[PDB]
């Protein structure tokens, strides 16, 4: 699940849950950090994708849904939701399993369209994207909408 | 011209504390407080709405929260040895 680049969207993602004191490390958090990933945000664009639409419509979702800890409590920084957990585990069996060693932003954002029933999932689809676009950009070559 | 499948946004779900008679009264609240940051006399008020009714809504969340939350009290209360059971609700 490391790649640097992959690395840096999790830290930042983590981070922003952290400082809202957000209950829960969502898979909204996590493609909202995605878009400022390098290999996550190239693909975004050959998808001719309005990144400032979608910046905005995620930061609206998870500020009106995600719980917010007692401001006391423990510690306990954020929960990574168990969808958040399986992007991550599928994008790393996929790499895993090509015979590379290396997960990308592109790769997570491809698992993220497995998970039926997240608001990532429908953000993109509402984009007009899907899985297909993203893999054919990923593979071949800059295979775009556009 | 086409596209592909529906859309449709993701539903909230109802988190749901079904009543049993080997949990003590004592663990729910335990359990509303913890995983639902309920005031002491909000969470033995809910406790009792479970145990009177057999089933109460403990909250409504995404999806995607709802799942991890029903994960969380199940896992909470097996290790606790008591058969408390957490459900998701859609609508
Ligand atoms: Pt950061």
């Amino acid at each position: 699940m490391l790649n640097q680049e992959l690395e840096l969207s999790l830290n930042m993602a983590f981070a922003r849950a952290r400082e809202h004191r957000h209950e829960f490390m969502t898979v909204e958090h996590l493609l909202l950090a995605l878009l400022s990933n390098p290999s996550a945000r190239e693909a975004l664009e050959a998808c001719s994708v309005d990144l400032v639409a979608l910046r905005q419509e995620l930061e609206a979702f998870i500020e009106q849904t995600t719980p917010v800890l007692p401001a006391s409590e423990e510690e306990r920084d954020t929960q990574p939701t168990l969808s958040f957990q399986r992007v991550l585990q599928r994008a790393v069996f996929h790499v895993q399993s090509s015979g590379r060693n290396e997960v990308t932003g592109a790769n997570v954002l491809v698992a993220i369209f497995s998970e039926q029933e997240s608001q990532a999932a429908y953000l993109l689809r509402k984009h007009e994207v899907s899985r297909l676009d993203v893999v054919n950009f990923i593979s071949h070559g800059t295979r775009k909408d556009e | 011209e086409k596209v592909r499948d529906a859309l449709k946004p993701p539903s909230m779900y109802k988190v749901i504390l079904v009543n049993d008679d080997y949990t003590p009264m004592e663990f729910v609240i335990d359990v509303l407080q913890k995983f639902f940051s309920y005031d002491v006399e909000r969470a033995t008020q809910l406790m009792l709405a479970v145990a009177y009714q057999g089933k109460a809504i403990c909250g409504v969340f995404t999806a995607e929260v709802a799942e991890t939350k029903v994960a969380m009290v199940n896992k909470y209360a097996r290790e606790n040895e008591h058969p408390l059971l957490c459900t998701l609700e859609k609508a």
